[PDB]
RNA sequence: UCAGGGAACUGAAACAUCUCAGUACCUGAAGGAGAAGAAAGAGAAUUCGAUUCCGUUAGUAGCGGCGAGCGAACCCGGAU
RNA sequence: AAGCUACACCUCAGAAGGUGAGAGUCCUGUAGGCGAACGAGCCCUGAGUAGGUCGUUGUUCGUGAAACGAUGACUGAAUCCGCGCGGACCACCGCGCAAGGCUAAAUACUCCCAGUGACCGAUAGCGCAUAGUACCGUGAGGGAAAGGUGAAAAGAACCCCGGGAGGGGAGUGAAAGAGAACCUGAAACCGUGGACUUACAAGCAGUCAUGGCACCUUAUGCGUGUUAUGGCGUGCCUAUUGAAGCAUGAGCCGGCGACUUAGACCUGACGUGCGAGCUUAAGUUGAAAAACGGAGGCGGAGC
RNA sequence: GUAGGGGAGCGUUCAGUCCGCGGAGAAGCCAUACCGGAAGGAGUGGUGGAGCCGACUGAAGUGCGGAUGCCGGCAUGAGU
């Protein structure tokens, strides 16, 4: 194809602002306003009286489970999925964390997933449909 | 890549300078007074065009009542009496009719006066 | 589709090419990425200050009657210090993989309007001599009214014509959405990369 | 780079939700208090309004 | 400006060779080599020469004096010949005793 | 490169802690590099296995007139 | 002549430079090949200690519940059923053997050399097309401008005015419309000649209208130049409630001269790829080209 | 219509590709009454004496009247 006739998608490159450079637009004072602290710059997100200082209730740690909501789990067609197959088949990205499932609309057929722990009411709807769930003994 | 000003600035300046013909003094030779004179000259060109319309208006009129009064009526009681003669409406530069054919401007005087009776 | 080969076989073969009339959009952005990635970043210029070589404080803050001024090393001076000059930098960026593999596929695809000669082996060149490569190509309509890009595998066989003004060699791998797109035809040769 | 202003974190401004900025309710901290029993209680959890854009980039990674 | 030695400071001919000019006014004309200065790539051959108006006084004489004299060429002349014009040149392939690397073209020795 | 000394403008919209920064500068020693180096370690798996460098962890954990602001390491992937 | 042209030829060599203008085949070279005498180059296991109190300090460590290492002052242990640590401290449970030394490589830098460049090309680029010179300073120290005959010196014999300087000829050369105050040669500034004009005139210097006089190469017109006379008409910028302002700046012209860069950083618009999934970093290998590399990052659950 | 936001564009250098031009003469410079809605662009002539235009894409040290701005040249005051 002609390199003369290559053309980038319209609208995918727009031109830079050339600030200065005429009374055809953006004259004299640049984008800037006139006097004032607008000039060679500094100072951040700070109002320089009293910045809305509200009080501080605090506790330092945390550690949260990796999620497997079971609504995708039922259309899965493949069943009886041990979860170390699952991280290495799809889903469950987190290597540093532990896995948990939870209720999302339905459950339907049988299955048997070996997750690190799960909601108690999944056992209310996984045990129905003749399924086990292994908390990691 | 450096991209110095060369050839660009001289071309622009020379076009300004060439707009300056018989401008007096450094109006014709120094770029800065040439360009500055041209700013004020912009003002004058536009205003004057509109005004030249109104100026020939004035010259028109000033001939027309001179002929009118030569026939014993002023502009006022004339351009009235053509318009009161209604369909007579030639209006645009009656000046020239008064200024070259007096046999005709006399007939137009008689027409206006007949219409005012 | 599936154009005829040369010496080895002569089978048909056309892969499902990305051919929605192969837009110039993706093709252009791949070419721009390559010309950008290969650019060297070697354009130093002297900083306003300390990289420039000059002095001190010059004279009287007030009262000399001359203008204000501070040192001989500033952009308003005709001395030294470019303010906002080029400094060495890199322009290379990881373009997403899907788009460059789509790019070379589209490039090969763009030559199926009218172009792309045999992918197979066709080397009746007397070990490695240009006049004989010129004859081989001359029997294929490669008379050199059109620049042509060759790709293959045998150093003995590309060596035949690294010289000729129309052709240029590249080995297997090392193909280029830009190279095959900037030559007027593609002697694809090397059937191995062509088929899977 | 980009710090969080750690003045945002265990301080009010939970980032949470559909992207909106909760904050607390303030007066009568542990500074002295007689005052009403229906205000000493109504100091739980507020949520601000037209300042959120400032609060967010204090702590856009939700620490 | 560095000069002359883009030609690796080598001459393609010797101090006493017969040589022919191709170039300008003197193309196709022949002469013996007389001065060969290699590092400025200058060559003097008989019959190329011209009228140097000469030192107005006192080169032991009062009046000046025009006189015809040699005017050297850049190695823009083309060199050794035998098969009777032009001639490229290659052979450096041992005369008698096998030591001297004589010259040849498409033909014999120079 | 390592070491012995070690600023201040500045920011904090004033300034003492704090920052600037162990930056500039001075001094000593050495080489083609130097420093470091072979666990009374890291760390929470009864994992690891000299040092250095790069990526990431992560601006996370923390530090802080809890202000301005400063800011790790482990695991893991590489160079050797 | 290297360009045009017409017929050829080599090519493992059409990278490049020179050559009276643009050379694959004229020169130097290039791919490739060869290549030297001397030449350079991979019963024990560390005590004035460990530990402690006082002052301090380092790592995220700002005396904080402040561990541990570190020494300045004073003290001062234990042996393998023993010794140090695991962030006050205790028990349990774990990790490790202090007070002896050496140790290549992966790392940094650029006086020096080579190659390369969406780097400059004479106010740029190093300060220097070379100079730490001239010049300034008692010194420490600071610190310039810098260019071009012609292809080849063939560098102007001889004559003329002149003490010379300078020029005019003759010659050379394609050109002297290149002559050594030597490529081009803009503008400000200085002049000579010509056209149209100007010695009762009040003027931000123009503008518009009309007459006069010239002229005729985008050009006999809705021309071009210049004039006389009428009407109208308060420089430019900045700063300002408000500028012709007797408010700032500026003698003029030339050139230099100011919204950039960076980062796996944030947040939006537009565009492309793949889409419930998207993507790599450092690096490895190949480079007249780019592939590989899932560590890790973003969605997916909230309170 | 001032600050300000938005839109479409002109010109300069460099890079990639194309189409080409050049000693029967290139860029640059000089004159000009032609053209385009503007930035601007062409025609012809004079000068010059070796390089260069147009189109599409890309990257910018990219557009000056000011800064008692810088460097340089030249003026006024003055034949004082
Ligand atoms: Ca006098
Ligand atoms: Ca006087
Ligand atoms: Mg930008
Ligand atoms: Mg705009
Ligand atoms: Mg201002
Ligand atoms: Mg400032
Ligand atoms: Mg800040
Ligand atoms: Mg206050
Ligand atoms: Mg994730
Ligand atoms: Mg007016
Ligand atoms: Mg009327
Ligand atoms: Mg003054
Ligand atoms: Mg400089
Ligand atoms: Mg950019
Ligand atoms: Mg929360
Ligand atoms: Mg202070
Ligand atoms: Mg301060
Ligand atoms: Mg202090
Ligand atoms: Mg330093
Ligand atoms: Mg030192
Ligand atoms: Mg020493
Ligand atoms: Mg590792
Ligand atoms: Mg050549
Ligand atoms: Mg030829
Ligand atoms: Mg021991
Ligand atoms: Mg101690
Ligand atoms: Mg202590
Ligand atoms: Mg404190
Ligand atoms: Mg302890
Ligand atoms: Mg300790
Ligand atoms: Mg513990
Ligand atoms: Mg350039
Ligand atoms: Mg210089
Ligand atoms: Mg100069
Ligand atoms: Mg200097
Ligand atoms: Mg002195
Ligand atoms: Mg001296
Ligand atoms: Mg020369
Ligand atoms: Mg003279
Ligand atoms: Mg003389
Ligand atoms: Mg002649
Ligand atoms: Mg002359
Ligand atoms: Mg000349
Ligand atoms: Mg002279
Ligand atoms: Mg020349
Ligand atoms: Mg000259
Ligand atoms: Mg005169
Ligand atoms: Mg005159
Ligand atoms: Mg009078
Ligand atoms: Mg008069
Ligand atoms: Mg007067
Ligand atoms: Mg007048
Ligand atoms: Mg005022
Ligand atoms: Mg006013
Ligand atoms: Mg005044
Ligand atoms: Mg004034
Ligand atoms: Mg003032
Ligand atoms: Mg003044
Ligand atoms: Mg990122
Ligand atoms: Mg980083
Ligand atoms: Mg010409
Ligand atoms: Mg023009
Ligand atoms: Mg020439
Ligand atoms: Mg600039
Ligand atoms: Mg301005
Ligand atoms: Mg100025
Ligand atoms: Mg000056």
């Amino acid at each position: 194809m002609k390199l003369h006739d290559l053309k980038p998608t319209p609208g995918s490159r727009k031109d830079r602002k050339r600030v200065g450079r005429g009374p055809g637009g953006t004259d004299k004072t640049a984008g800037r306003g006139h006097k004032g602290q607008k000039s060679r710059s500094g100072a951040g997100k700070g109002a320089f009286f009293e910045g809305g200082r509200s009080r501080l209730i605090a506790r330092l740690p945390k550690r949260g489970f990796n999620n497997v909501g079971t609504t995708y789990e039922v259309v899965k067609l493949s069943q009886l999925q041990d979860l170390e197959d699952t991280t290495f088949d799809r889903d469950t990205l987190e290597a540093y964390r532990l896995v948990r499932r939870k209720n999302r609309p339905v459950k339907l057929l049988a299955s048997g997933e070996i997750s690190r722990a799960v909601t108690v009411h999944v056992d209310a709807a996984s045990a129905a449909a003749i399924k086990a769930v292994e908390a990691a003994g | 890549p450096r991209a110095k000003t060369g050839i660009v600035r001289r071309r622009r300046h020379k076009k300004v300078l060439k707009r300056a013909k018989g401008f007096w003094g450094s109006r014709s030779k120094q770029y800065r007074n040439a360009f500055q004179t041209l700013l004020n000259a912009a003002t004058y060109e536009y205003r004057d065009r509109r005004n030249k319309k109104r100026d020939f208006r004035r010259l028109w009129i000033q001939r027309i009542n001179a002929g009118a009064r030569l026939h014993g009526m002023n502009y006022s009681t004339f351009i009235n009496g053509l318009k009161r003669a209604n369909i007579d409406l030639n209006r645009k530069v009656l000046a020239d009719i008064a200024a070259r054919e007096p046999e005709a401007f006399k007939a137009l005087v008689d027409a206006s006066r007949n219409a005012r009776q | 589709m599936a154009q005829i080969n040369v010496i080895g076989q002569n089978g048909g073969r056309t892969i499902e090419l990305p051919l929605p009339e192969v837009n110039s959009g993706v093709l252009h952005e791949v070419v721009t990425w390559q010309l950008a990635s290969r650019r060297r970043g070697t354009a130093s210029t002297r900083t306003r200050a300390q990289v420039s070589k000059t002095g001190r404080k010059m004279y009287g803050q007030k009262g000399t009657g001359n203008a204000r001024h501070g040192d001989r090393s500033v952009p308003t001076f005709v001395g030294g210090g470019v303010a906002f000059g080029p400094k060495p930098r890199s322009y290379d960026y990881t373009l997403p993989r899907q788009v460059r593999q789509l790019g070379l596929a589209m490039a090969i695809a763009s030559r199926q309007e009218g172009g792309k000669l045999v992918a197979v082996d066709g080397f009746d060149i007397a070990d490695a001599k240009t006049k004989n490569f010129i004859s081989w190509a001359k029997q294929n309509g490669l008379d050199g009214t059109e620049k042509v890009l060759l790709v293959t595998d045998d150093e003995n066989t590309r060596r035949a014509a690294r010289n000729v003004s129309w052709v240029s060699v590249l080995p297997v791998a090392g193909v280029n959405v830009y190279d095959i797109l900037r030559h007027d035809r593609l002697v694809i040769d090397a059937a191995a990369l062509e088929i899977v | 780079p980009k710090m969080k202003t750690h003045k945002m974190a265990k301080r009010r401004i939970k980032i949470t939700g559909t992207g909106k900025v909760m904050a607390f309710k303030s007066g009568k901290r542990h500074q002295n208090t007689g005052k009403s029993g229906d205000e000493i209680r109504g100091k739980g959890k507020g949520f601000v309004l037209a300042k959120a854009e400032w609060a967010r980039m204090k702590l856009m990674l939700p620490r | 400006p560095s000069a002359g030695s883009h030609h690796n400071d080598k001459l393609h001919f010797k101090k006493g060779d017969t040589v022919i000019v191709l170039s300008g006014k003197h193309k196709g004309q022949t002469g013996k080599v007389l001065l060969a200065l290699p590092r400025d790539q200058k060559v003097v051959v008989e019959g190329v020469n011209v009228i140097t108006k000469n030192v107005k006084p006192s080169m032991t004489n009062p009046q000046g004096g025009q006189e015809q004299r040699e005017l050297a060429l850049h190695a823009s002349k083309v060199a050794l010949v035998d098969p009777e014009t032009g001639k490229a040149t290659r052979v450096r392939k041992q005369i008698v005793d096998g030591k001297k690397v004589r010259v040849a073209v498409a033909s014999g020795k120079t």
